């Protein structure tokens, strides 16, 4: 390729430079949301647990309706359970 | 769909769709940008210039990677980059409603 | 083996729509400068009139300056097919618009010259050959709703073929993850013979439909 | 001035990069700066979640491969059969002239 | 709106056909053979 | 590739410590010109590649962040 021209000595400084700065703003934001991930997750999942939980009995009532509908459609007996 | 009426064939010669055969105007590359606010005010923005300005821009195009006799497969794929990234914009609402961090 | 998507087909994801995606063809075409031609404007050269040669036997008089359409409809449905597989580019064949436009007006085109010039002849076309009077008329009836809906058939053809051959490349890419070498050398490897089935495809569903508007265009 | 036909057409690097696009760095930040330029930009569109790496990716990639594939491949024969072409144009073209001379 | 995606497309069905009926090769193949059969001679007086 | 880790040897080097002053000075020139000039008689086309320095320069900000969290693919 075409021979190596030296850059000139203020690029390198501010390249380096913003180099480190990000370094630093890089620690400092992962470690801030390090702890905002970790607290942020732990609420989360309870509240899903909670949510599942609901929907879960709900998911139930609605299969049971469903399982009633289709024995009132097939004209099968419908057993006690069932 | 005719050739432009600023064309003359007895001075430039054959028609070349890559050449600006208008007035011969200071290009914006040597415009020292206290110039800018003119150099802009002064070209008109019409529909009809700025699809000149276009097909005069392919033909320049045209003239550098296709026209000449060894014209590998460098234009297609430039222009294959060229549609994906500027399709791949187009459609960043639906790309970006999707995304693979929560936080990033 | 994860999940799936769909829907890259919304014409109005932006507020420049993708209407702009149906004006890439124009960049691919060819314009011709030189009296000497460049490398691809003589591969497109040969490659149409290569095809003209080979559709010169099956032109007839009613086509006798036809054939321009049935090559340019030949380019746009190839140019349809093979950008719909380049990855952030919206299925255009997906919409049932350019599918219609497709098979629509010269299916309407054919039929609606063919009765005016030989109205005898396409009523007969509509018969088997030489059918007896107690064998004709399930025959005509059912022939009545097929050339009826042939050429939709046709325009769901051109679409079915690219809007499966994205949705499966599309699985293959969800159902894959960065991290692991193995599932992303799979998932790659698994695309690139999908794609030389479907770059495959493509091409030669592009020759059997102009092969198919030549022979219904010679009637 | 007269419209004068290239041999070769526009230098490009990596494929499909005008060269003029790289050497236009050289006066400032040298050879290394239009690719530190370019894997820094990879870089940040990756991780800020500009380039969002879905499915679609994968066919991006599964295309560059065999696009790579098959033009290294069939590359040579191709644009030599197409030189063949252009060169029986231009014998043809010539021989005309000639035979009118005649 | 499928009016507008229709005009569209059948608008570039257009434009690639009117490329195509330009894309060809001219080409210059007559010599000056047939000037050469045209030998005007004088009939002589016999 | 042994040029380009040679290339990369000649022209990827930290910049001199000792060159403090005489990077302050430039900026103190630049400082110099920002309320004065030195931006309003350049060159659009050396304008557009001053700019892509700057871009050049503050992508290592970002490569910088991608560094301190760790792994350069989203944040791990
Ligand atoms: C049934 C009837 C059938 C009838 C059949 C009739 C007969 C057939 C007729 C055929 C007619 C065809 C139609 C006309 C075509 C005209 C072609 C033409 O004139 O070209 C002349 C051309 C002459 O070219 P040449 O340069 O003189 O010689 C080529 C060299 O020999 C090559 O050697 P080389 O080493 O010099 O070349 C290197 C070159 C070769 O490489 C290639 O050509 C392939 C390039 C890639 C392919 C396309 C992929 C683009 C991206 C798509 C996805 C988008 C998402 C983003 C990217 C994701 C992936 C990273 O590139 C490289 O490999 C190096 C760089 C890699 C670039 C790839 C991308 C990397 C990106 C990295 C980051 C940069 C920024 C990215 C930003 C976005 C992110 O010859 C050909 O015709 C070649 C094409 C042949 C077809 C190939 C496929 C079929 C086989
Ligand atoms: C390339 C296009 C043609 C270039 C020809 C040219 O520069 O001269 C002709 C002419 C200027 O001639 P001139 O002023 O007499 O002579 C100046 C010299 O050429 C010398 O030109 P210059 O001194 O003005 O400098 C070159 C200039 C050229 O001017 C431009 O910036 C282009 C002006 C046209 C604007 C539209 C460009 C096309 C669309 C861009 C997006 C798709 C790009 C796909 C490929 C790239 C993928 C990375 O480029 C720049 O300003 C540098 C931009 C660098 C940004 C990226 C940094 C490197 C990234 C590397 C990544 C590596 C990863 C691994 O440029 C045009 O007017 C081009 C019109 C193109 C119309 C559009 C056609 C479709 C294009 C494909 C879609």
């Amino acid at each position: 390729f075409a021979p190596p021209v030296n850059v000139s000595p203020l690029i390198r400084a501010g390249r380096y430079g913003a180099l480190v700065v990000g370094i630093v703003y890089g620690s400092y934001r992962f470690g801030s949301l390090q702890k905002r991930e970790n607290e942020w997750r732990v609420e989360e999942a309870r509240r899903k647990v909670i949510r599942d939980a609901l929907n879960a009995e709900n998911k139930a009532k609605a299969t049971r309706e469903e399982m009633l509908y289709l024995a009132k459609e097939t004209g099968v007996k419908v057993p006690e359970n069932f | 769909g005719d050739y432009p009426a600023e064309y003359n064939p007895k001075v430039h010669g054959p028609y070349d769709p890559a050449r600006f055969y208008g007035k011969a105007d200071v290009p914006l590359g040597q415009v020292k940008l206290g110039e800018l606010s003119q150099w802009l005010g002064r070209r008109n923005k019409n529909p009809q210039a700025v699809a000149a300005a276009v097909s005069r821009g392919w033909w320049r195009w045209q003239h550098k990677y296709v026209l000449p006799r060894k014209g590998g497969i460098a234009p297609y794929i430039q222009l294959i980059v060229g549609c994906s990234i500027f399709f791949y914009a187009i459609n960043y609402g639906k790309m970006v409603a999707h995304r693979q961090r929560k936080y990033h | 083996m994860m999940a799936s998507l769909f829907s890259v087909f919304d014409p109005t994801s932006s507020f420049l729509s993708n209407w702009l995606s149906m004006l890439i063809p124009l960049l691919f075409m060819v314009m011709s400068f030189w009296l000497i031609p460049s490398r691809p404007q003589f591969l497109a050269k040969s490659v149409l009139m290569g095809l003209n040669r080979e559709m010169s036997l099956l032109m007839g008089p009613a086509s006798f300056g036809a054939n321009i359409l049935v090559i340019a409809l030949f380019l746009f449905i190839l140019f349809n097919n093979f950008i719909g597989l380049f990855p952030y580019i919206f299925t255009a064949t997906s919409h049932l618009a350019v599918t219609l436009s497709l098979a629509v007006p010269l299916w309407i085109s054919f039929i609606l010259y063919t009765w005016i010039k030989e109205t005898t002849n396409a009523l007969a076309h509509l018969v088997p050959l030489g059918t007896p009077a107690p064998l004709m008329p399930f025959m005509v009836l059912m022939e009545i709703i097929s050339n009826m809906i042939r050429p939709i058939t046709l325009s769901v053809r051109l679409a079915a073929n690219m809007i499966a051959g994205h949705l499966l490349l599309t699985l293959l890419g969800a159902q894959g993850t960065l991290e692991n070498l193995y599932v992303t050398s799979i998932v790659v490897f698994s695309q690139i013979i999908l794609l030389m089935l479907e770059f495959s495809v493509a091409i030669i569903q592009s020759y059997v439909f102009m092969t198919l508007m030549t022979l219904y265009a010679s009637e | 001035p007269r419209p004068l036909r290239p041999v070769n057409p526009g230098k490009v690097r990596v494929g499909f990069v005008p060269e003029e696009w790289f050497t236009f760095f050289y006066n400032k930040t040298g050879v290394t700066g239009p690719y530190v330029l370019g894997a820094g930009a990879l870089t940040f569109l990756l991780s800020k979640e500009i380039y969002v790496v879905e499915h679609e990716f994968y066919t991006g990639v599964a295309i560059a491969i065999m696009g790579t594939y098959g033009v290294k491949k069939f590359g040579k024969q191709i644009a030599d059969y197409a030189d063949k072409g252009i060169g029986e144009i231009e014998q043809s073209f010539k021989e005309y002239q000639d035979s009118s001379k005649i | 709106p499928w009016i507008m995606v229709f005009l569209v497309s059948m608008a570039l069905l257009w434009a690639i056909m009117t490329m195509v009926f330009f894309l060809y090769q001219p080409r210059s193949v007559s010599s000056a053979k047939g000037f050469s059969d045209r030998t005007v001679y004088l009939n002589w007086k016999w | 590739l042994a040029t380009f880790l040679k290339y990369a040897k000649v022209e990827l080097t930290p910049p001199g410590p000792a060159d403090v002053p005489k990077i302050q000075e430039g900026i103190q020139n630049l400082i110099h010109s920002a309320k004065t000039g030195k931006w309003k008689q350049v060159s659009v086309r050396e304008a557009w590649l001053n700019t892509l320095i700057v871009t050049e320069i503050a992508m290592w900000f970002f490569v910088g962040e991608c560094i301190g969290k760790g792994s350069v693919i989203g944040y791990r």
